[PDB]
């Protein structure tokens, strides 16, 4: 085994080739759910739980990062362990994609 | 036409490749600009407001009926 220091190092080195190679594209470190599956309607039980979940943007150390993980949890977007210092950024990307292709459909 | 969508995709991709967890704040609000969200938010300088907006929108968007 190795340090999570060494692990992130390895990931950065691999990413450095792929990222800079194609700057127009994102490749997740671990698999993420298909976008169209994330577009399924709420199962009714969950929808009904959600009518009563009030968004706690204000929770004193629901800091930015905690909030982000809640939002992903709500939407079934996993937050992976790796990369230990950019995992939330990958999850948010899936969230913003989802948002994007919703807006796309809404505009007929 | 309208793959201003294909633009926002590549831009959002490029933003993503450059950011780690330390850039959460900045990553949210320039995603917020790319998606034209930033203008519909009361508090455009809070990052939690921007994300709160996108989340509620996505919650509505998945509602049946």
């Amino acid at each position: 085994a190795a340090s999570p220091k060494q692990i992130q190092m390895w990931i950065n080195n691999v990413a450095e080739i792929r990222k800079t190679k194609q700057p127009h594209s994102v490749s997740y470190t671990k698999p993420m759910p298909e976008i169209d599956e994330l577009m399924q309607e709420w199962p009714q039980e969950i929808e009904e739980i959600l009518q009563h979940l009030k968004i706690p943007s204000e929770e004193l150390d629901f800091n930015l990062s905690d909030f982000c993980k809640l939002a992903c949890a709500i939407l079934d977007i996993p937050v992976h362990d790796q990369p230990n210092e950019s995992n939330v950024i990958e999850s948010l990307h899936v969230l913003f994609t989802l948002y994007s292709e919703f807006k796309s459909n809404q505009h007929f | 036409a309208s793959d201003e969508f294909a633009s926002e995709k590549v831009r959002l991709a490029q933003l993503t490749n450059k950011c780690n967890n330390n850039d959460l704040d900045y990553y949210i609000k320039e995603s917020g600009d790319i998606l034209g969200v930033t203008d519909k938010v009361k508090n455009k300088h809070d990052a939690k407001a921007i994300l709160r907006y996108v989340l509620e929108e996505l919650i509505n968007f998945k509602k049946l009926n």
